[PDB]
């Protein structure tokens, strides 16, 4: 792995759409690095304020930065430092903001589900939002960005506002069959709005943007479910992470459950089980005084038994490149990552860690699932058995509690507290 | 037997919690309406004091 | 087993609707304080 310095003050970070830039947030400034030139600085944005959120616009020309209990949205064009805009329409609060894709605009969320006034950066045009339910959650753009489905609440009933995004206007306002909207997804071909209801009902409401329900993933009425959901990067396929350690894999062509993949606990009971673990080791050769007392990711088939609230929830349904695998994990498996293999629709490559799993990312372009757990190591479910990328003394205590991974899956961003490690992992590919 | 009555009825308790929730949501709707109402007349011009 | 599972499924959903109620009662207090701040 190629490394940059240990970025001081890197409270958090985001990376750009084209993966060329990394924005590092320091409490009073954002550092921008052009990773392609080297993992070095370009621009810096500073302010006399406390930053809690930042977003790169999807052209990577500006960064949206939102200031804390100051209700201030600050917009900086990186290619034009003279274009500084602020949204200080503070009487109502500016609790959050998100970028509106090619509309060149900011959706700024007022407090109390009042407004999510759109602030065009070219002309303001401040259309009111009829009581938005949330800031980011429930705000979901269609795959081509044509429509945005916004969770909204009026007459204390959830509904989805359907916004046509070019004119940023309400069109197919729709009452959604929910108890409580959690989020909204659009189908990959934009054939439907997949609506994620509250975990209480275990249901997915599939609505045509033009007519209301197409289908429903049946509720169980009285159990928690639909803990998470994701759409794979296939022509279309979705799978729903329930809250009973099971994923309902749905073929979106017909919206039917093709299968139910259950995590269980017994590795041996999966007909194709392959089990690995993180285990104690020594360093690779030819290492010297760097010391040892390290770990490696190894196969260990002997392992059969694997280790309310955040328990039994499917923690993810994340799809691999071309979705041949689903990385998932369970809230009930603090120490392991479950990888489902599809087309087998069977569990395989079950990974136990010595460090409770904090998360993982499928790499774009194949797999090599990146697994992190706050250990100053990146573990990978290398297709070619196993891999661990040890991080150096150059950041010896860095934990890696959060990981970003570039779409151009060459650059890795490791985040801890005021500290970031930026690099180029074993990415020869 | 008591467990059958655990199941019977927490569907009801869920329903009563739903009513309480709805009661709160409605109060908040009315309260949000008061907030929109006051803002529309107070800040419409008083925003100038601020800006 | 069949029963206890359902019963717990029910308890789990109650805990989540309770959390929604709390978000709302707290939003309620916050709304009142904002209005009062505005009037005063």
């Amino acid at each position: 792995m190629q490394f940059s310095n240990i970025i001081q003050g890197a409270c958090s970070a985001i990376f750009s759409q084209d993966s060329s830039l990394i924005a590092i947030s320091n409490g009073s400034k954002i550092l921008i690095k052009d990773i392609n030139q080297e993992l070095i600085n370009r621009n810096v944005y500073s302010f006399q304020d406390i930053i809690t959120h930042m977003e790169f616009s999807p052209d990577n020309q500006l960064i949206l930065v939102v200031q804390s209990n100051s209700n201030t949205v600050e917009v900086k064009n990186f290619n034009d430092e003279q274009w500084i805009c602020k949204i200080v329409d503070q009487a109502c609060g500016l609790l959050h903001a998100v970028w509106a894709p090619d509309s060149r605009s900011i959706i700024t969320f007022s407090d109390f589900q009042m407004k999510a006034t759109i602030y065009s950066l070219t002309d303001k045009q401040q259309y009111l939002i009829k009581n938005p339910k949330y800031t980011d959650k429930g705000l979901s753009f269609s795959s081509d960005g044509k429509f945005m489905a916004l969770a909204e609440r009026r007459d204390i009933k959830d509904y989805i506002g359907i916004y046509y995004t070019k004119d940023w206007k309400l069109v197919n306002h729709f009452q959604v069959d929910t108890m409580d909207l959690v989020d909204i997804q659009w189908s990959k071909d934009d054939g439907s709005i997949l609506v994620w209801d509250s975990s209480i009902n275990y249901k997915f409401l599939v609505y045509h943007p033009s007519n209301g329900l197409i289908q429903r993933i049946q509720p169980y009425e009285y159990a928690l479910g639909i803990k998470c959901v994701e759409l794979s990067n296939t022509p279309n396929f979705v799978a729903i992470g329930s809250y009973d350690e099971k994923i309902r894999l749905v073929n979106t062509l017909t919206w039917k459950i093709i299968t139910e993949l259950e995590h269980k606990a017994n590795i041996k009971e999966y007909s194709n089980a392959v089990v690995y673990r993180e285990q104690n080791s020594t360093l690779l050769n030819a290492q010297h005084l760097v010391d040892r007392t390290t770990t490696q990711f190894v196969i260990d088939e002997s392992i059969n038994k694997l280790p309310k609230s955040q328990q039994s929830g499917v923690t993810d349904v994340t799809f691999s490149f071309n979705a041949n695998y689903i990385a998932s994990k369970s809230a009930s498996f603090p120490n392991a990552v479950f990888i489902w293999e599809v087309s087998l629709l069977e569990l395989r490559y079950i990974i136990l860690l010595q460090n409770p799993v904090k998360g993982f990312l499928w790499s774009h372009n194949s797999n090599n699932l990146i697994i992190y757990a706050g250990s100053n190591k990146i573990y990978f479910w290398s297709l070619d058995g196993a891999s661990v990328c040890e991080l150096p003394q150059y950041g010896k205590q860095f934990s890696v509690n959060k990981v970003l991974w570039n779409k151009n899956s060459k650059c890795l961003v490791l985040i801890d507290r005021r500290d970031a490690i930026i690099g180029y992992p074993p990415i020869d590919l | 037997k008591q467990l059958q009555t655990e199941a019977q009825d927490l569907k009801f308790v869920l329903q009563k919690s739903e009513e309480r929730c709805l009661k709160l949501q409605d109060e908040n709707s009315a309260l949000k309406n008061k907030l929109d109402t006051i803002s529309a007349k107070v800040y419409l011009p008083s925003c100038e004091k601020g800006f």
